[PDB]
């Protein structure tokens, strides 16, 4: 996907 | 060993799993943790690792569903009602284990997690858990359990949201990790690009505004968030 | 039936699921009595049982890892722990080796009927039997590896007779072959004279190769070298 | 692990 969520 | 019991020893063998990449037992073996220390709080180690541990589980079949999901899409626009009928199983089978993973942790978290949590850290950082798995069933749902799965999100992400700004610091890594998963929430769930950037850059300049008070411990975690969250704006951006 | 799995077999590897992928092939092989597997299904098979042993035997290794140094530290009741756990994954390890040896021994060498395809079952069949002698000890370890030279002699008989020294099955041979001399059967020069004689020979031909089977060859061939290379210093 | 294997 585009997006980046937390580690 | 039939008697291995306590959160010590399970522990060590959640952290063994994860050493094998073996996430699946890590599962298991966080779970007895859990277990044991029913009533009282998890330390930070265990809370982790616990988390570790489903993001690897989930995040193994959320790439699957991914990949599964394009090919039946693109065989559909083939016309290939054969393919499409076998493809259609195999993601239902990936979306009952999504279902069964997300149901597992959200069980933990809705009847001894979240309860016990007695400092801000803690609340912020199971209510972001929380939010997380009802996210990652928006992800697959449809109808009204989709929308059921989407206002359970919004609801765990916003009474996060209300305690980290009355709690955290504007730099700390869990408030920071909320905000970058409430703006992808926004963005991917809800179709709402702008809110998503809105948010996205509020929690970026509130940090930066007070750089100087994250110090030399969470320092290294909040940039990386901090930078997530940069990245994200510029692709939502362009 | 065989098509309908194949397709499975082909989604699975797509999403990396590849136990699942094993159970498609397993199935496909069953459909398919007497006759050959085709390449396709072949690759689809070697595929899945190399990703689903190849993830065991990476845990395996850390784990025997994690044992020694839990040991050195005289943690005891750690290095039960491990042991009950490594375990675990040798049974693991030895009933995925026993499904594809079985299927090997009652379905795919028999059927066998091309050199092409004689070699690549043997070598399979040493390949799974080295895998047991990785971590096998005492009779079953010796077994194994009685199992592995065994399988991979006959392999060579074959591939030296009737696949050019250029054949990335022939050449995967060989490189097995090594590898199985140098770790398992701690003969480094022989180890290092079959991988060298393997790459001589295949550099010998190597102009007759077109664009699509030269990918392919010097692919292998460079693994000979890089093992060579590191064999050759210690 | 020194020695790769065939892929
Ligand atoms: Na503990
Ligand atoms: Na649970
Ligand atoms: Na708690």
């Amino acid at each position: 996907r585009i997006s980046n969520s937390a580690p | 060993g039939a008697m291995a019991s306590g959160r010590e020893e399970f522990v060590y063998m959640a952290k063994l799993a994860e050493q094998a990449e073996r996430y699946e037992e890590m599962v298991e073996f966080m779970e007895k943790v859990s277990a044991a220390v029913d009533g009282d709080e998890l330390t930070v180690e265990e809370r982790n690792l616990l988390s570790v541990a489903y993001k690897n589980v989930i995040g193994a079949r959320r790439a699957s569903w991914r990949i599964i999901s394009s090919i039946e899409q693109k065989e559909e626009s083939r016309g290939n009602d054969d393919h499409v009928t076998a493809i259609r199983e195999y993601r239902s089978k990936i979306e009952t284990e999504l279902s069964g993973i997300c149901d597992g942790i959200l069980k933990l978290l809705d009847s001894r997690l979240i309860p016990a949590a007695a400092s801000g850290d803690s609340k912020v950082f199971y209510l972001k858990m929380k939010g997380d798995y009802h996210r990652y069933l928006a992800e697959f749902k449809t109808g009204q359990e989709r929308k059921d799965a989407a206002e359970h999100t919004l609801a765990a992400y916003k009474s996060a949201q209300d305690i980290a700004n009355a709690e955290l610091a504007p730099t700390h890594p869990i408030r920071l990790g909320l905000a970058l998963n409430f703006s992808v929430f926004y963005y991917e769930i809800l179709n709402s690009p702008d809110r998503a950037c809105n948010l996205a850059k509020q929690a970026f300049d509130e940090a930066i505004a007070e750089l100087d008070t994250l110090g030399e411990e969470s320092y290294k975690d909040s940039t990386l968030i901090m930078q997530l969250l940069r990245d994200n704006l510029t692709l939502w951006t362009s």
